[PDB]
DNA sequence: CCGGCAATCGATGTATATATCTGACACGTGCCTGGAGACTAGGGAGTAATCCCCTTGGCGGTTAAAACGCGGGGGACAGCGCGTACGTGCGTTTAAGCGGTGCTAGAGCTGTCTACGACCAATTGAGCGGCCTCGGCACCGGGATTCTGATGGGCGG
DNA sequence: CCGCCCATCAGAATCCCGGTGCCGAGGCCGCTCAATTGGTCGTAGACAGCTCTAGCACCGCTTAAACGCACGTACGCGCTGTCCCCCGCGTTTTAACCGCCAAGGGGATTACTCCCTAGTCTCCAGGCACGTGTCAGATATATACATCGATTGCCGG
């Protein structure tokens, strides 16, 4: 155990984050737990986007993944769309959706 | 001599236009309009083409949105076609002046 | 056409001059108007400081505009 | 010059989830993008949060109230347990 | 070199492109006019802000940050052009 | 004798957008704070300035609403206002997905 | 305790808002509404306070938490 | 004092400690506390003007919320500025839509 | 009994110069203090990012001027600016 | 013996299967810059103890607001008719898009040196807390003015 | 001759005036702590020079998209009738609001310590720029299937 990520089993890098605090004007001081704890939780977040993307992907029988395969993800949960409700993603498209009235009957 | 109805295309290409995500604006047209209205700010400007790029995708979506409240504003009255009246009242309710 | 200057009192004071006038006769006007001497007297508008040698269309101010008055001692 | 981004942490987590998809260069910014935007609003509500109570350090606590307030209800959970499992595994070690 | 009329570049058939990507299926004939002044004022306030980004680091060149710099401070984040 | 209808609503709307008072009785208001506050942590107090700023808060919020909603009812050539508004407005805002 | 707020205050707020008349159906849905938006501010105010270590909801709680919703008031010591 | 350099009325010494103590940037230039206390008061000055003219208007001497509200929705400028701000025990502008007016 | 610092009398010393006999409630003077300080805040946080943008350690009289353009909407901020440009110029003058 | 309803059938649009190649993604190498290890010094934050202030809980009364009921007029909704504006299609015209070519303005990097901001110490006056006093504003009673709706009247189909 | 439009009355409703009182705003005094002045030092940034890159201008050719015109239909808008549901008003109930009293929990301050973080130096390895191979996907072609709208047959009025 050399690294700070080994010590706390991340992948996103600790040393890093903590440069980034302590370069970024937030506060005096910055404690050694905190850039473990943001760096497990940007994690998490990454986790769950791509696992969604890569879902939507393997939908449409593609291997690699694309932005539309990201919006798609995104604008499908309702706890992402929340949190990105007021981002625009380049060449994503938008949600197949028509009002029931439009329709032929 | 085959005809289609009034109303099928329209929902074809609202099937057609929903899938893809490529710009639906001509670029030439856009940049020259770019260009015409910053030049009242300050002339002799120059611009990356990623620029243009950011500001086509930027102002393709806020039209589409504007759209799809000027839908939903008109289908409340009881209707199925879109009019000035129902952007200037999508506008107005989302706060823009 | 008529301007109006602003002073540090808060005395705001009416102008009229044309486009063609240059900053040296507006200043003229203004010490006619108020009695202010013409060294003291500096001009800003759009943050930028005027010039006796230019006139007002020079500068693009345009009826109803407002200066503001700086007093150097 | 030498530009720092997350790419390879982000293909090593996707690696991870899932060991055969891989990803393209414009969804590689989008996700760039993405980690910036929520590192910069959880690490100004936690400096906002600081200077209320009158400290000049940032600690896990603001981190987590941080986290709290701006995440939705059920990845605040989520995302609380794994930074509590992050820090209880470094201190350990 | 000073263009004008450029506002009507913009087809009719691109903003029946727009509407329908919005969902619409019938459009009233008086749209067009009203969707072209709605976009150069969204335009101009764009344009506006990123302009004064650049004039503030002395450069004769806008760049794609000071547009996403504009856009998120118009409260419209983007994603994909850097940032 | 007897005022036509819709006689009495104009002098209220003109009576109440001059003043400036609060609207809501403050002993209900109180307890349904406390109520939806023991949800989240019990056991807990309140200083009154935090329950004035939260009354005032809301009833601006309400206003501001039923503002939008005349609106909307306006559109549909209507003067009674009905949920469907409430909810039109609502959705335009953005706090309806 | 959500029907505390009575009719007669609910028709004074859409006084104050313009609106002459009124459905029968539209106190149910503003009680709703007005459940919500509270629920939403009261746990930001909570949030707040118990970071503090404090067991007594203060008025810089409330006033911080509407701010994080986008709504700026004036006149509390904000 | 560096107010009465300057010939203002808001302190220019304590804007520049808060400036310092505000976590904003590592150094603050001599002029920086001079420009932002000049447009402070600026600022200060129009809507005091505004909402004195109001006070005048209702016959009376002092300025009330109300007052401040009036001067603030009247004016398109500061409307703008203060878009999504409430003043608590400020009311609303007096406004009824012309179709509900009797015939 | 700490003690608590506001704009109080400085706002009270504009009011004085505007409109020389009217006064102020207690109400409308905190209204007038968050105000300031919000107004503060939204300026400080702007010039930080313009400074940070450009790789800067310093914070100028050039990031307030822009962050003042960038806030303040219309012939606002042309009065604003030029009232700060004069103040600067007058203290610079002056030893 | 036609009308409405339902089952055909041709034209058309869209999805599917099969080479083909190509530009983009994934992998391999050097080095250099930032992160990790070890140690020291100092101040920020945790902990304990006091105090007194503000929040909670209970009691009595009074009176103003709320709840309930009733009668009725106006507005919301459904149905019908008309006419015009918009959708679908076709032939013609135009400019966008692609592919080169050249040129130059300007963005980006590097070295220097200097003025400007930080830090430290002593001093002193501006601003904050506490106390008082009086005048602007709230309150109550009375008179004046203003809409508003019923009543009488006049008129034209 | 009677329904529709117009002038005139009383009656609530809002407002203005005058007298009374009363509480908050404006002014004054003492102290303390934060801003001012003087001096020293280090580095952040302005300035000059050079390099090369990417943004701008021009030319030629294709062809797909835009434009103009015609025809028909289906949707929007206006009118009419009804039916019921909100509004205005009166009576009875209830609980909010005000005043008062009492107790105790917890918020705010102070003193002390110790341990967590910054700063310094050394060393080394992980990540970024660059270069290369090959394969996932876009392209062109052929083909099968679903859908839509006109045609026609059948039960029924």
């Amino acid at each position: 155990a050399k690294t700070r990520s080994s010590r706390a089993g991340l992948q996103f890098p600790v040393g890093r984050v903590h440069r980034l605090l302590r370069k970024g004007n937030y506060a005096e001081r910055v404690g050694a737990g905190a850039p473990v704890y943001l760096a497990a939780v940007l994690e998490y977040l990454t986790a769950e986007i791509l696992e969604l993307a890569g879902n939507a992907a393997r939908d449409n029988k593609k291997t690699r993944i694309i932005p539309r395969h990201l919006q798609l993800a995104v604008r499908n949960d309702e706890e992402l769309n929340k949190l990105l409700g007021r981002v625009t993603i380049a060449q994503g498209g938008v949600l197949p959706n028509i009002q029931s009235v439009l329709l032929p009957k | 001599p085959h005809r289609y109805r009034p109303g099928t295309v329209a929902l074809r290409e609202i099937r057609r236009y929903q899938k893809s995500t490529e710009l639906l604006i001509r670029k030439l047209p856009f940049q020259r309009l770019v260009r015409e209205i910053a030049q009242d700010f300050k002339t002799d400007l120059r611009f990356q083409s990623s620029a243009v790029m950011a500001l086509q995708e930027a102002s393709e979506a806020y039209l589409v949105a504007l759209f799809e409240d000027t839908n939903l504003a008109a289908i409340h009255a009881k209707r199925v076609t879109i009019m000035p009246k129902d952007i200037q009242l999508a506008r107005r309710i989302r706060g823009e002046r | 056409m008529q301007i109006f200057v602003k002073t540090l009192t808060g005395k705001t004071i009416t102008l009229e001059v044309e486009p063609s006038d240059t900053i040296e006769n507006v200043k003229a006007k203004i010490q006619d108007k108020e009695g202010i001497p013409p060294d003291q007297q500096r001009l800003i508008f759009a943050g930028k400081q005027l010039e006796d040698g230019r006139t007002l269309s020079d500068y693009n101010i345009q009826k109803e505009s407002t200066l503001h008055l700086v007093l150097r001692l | 010059t030498r530009k720092e981004s997350y790419a390879i942490y982000v293909y090593k987590v996707l690696k991870q989830v899932h060991p055969d998809t891989g990803i393209s260069s414009k969804a590689m910014s989008i996700m760039n993008s993405f980690v910036n935007d929520v590192f910069e609003r959880i690490a100004g509500e936690a400096s906002r949060l600081a200077h209320y109570n009158k400290r000049s350090t940032i600690t896990s606590r603001e981190i987590q109230t941080a986290v709290r307030l701006l995440l939705p209800g059920e990845l605040a959970k989520h995302a609380v347990s794994e930074g509590t499992k992050a820090v209880t595994c470094y201190t350990s070690a | 070199k000073v263009l004008r009329d450029n506002i009507q570049g913009i087809t009719k058939p691109a903003i029946r492109r727009l509407a329908r990507r919005g969902g619409v299926k019938r459009i009233s004939g008086l749209i067009y006019e009203e969707t072209r002044g709605v976009l150069k004022v969204f335009l101009e306030n764009v344009i506006r802000d990123a302009v004064t980004y650049t004039e503030h680091a002395k450069r004769k060149t806008v760049t794609a940050m000071d547009v996403v710099y504009a856009l998120k401070r118009q409260g419209r984040t983007l994603y994909g052009f850097g940032g």
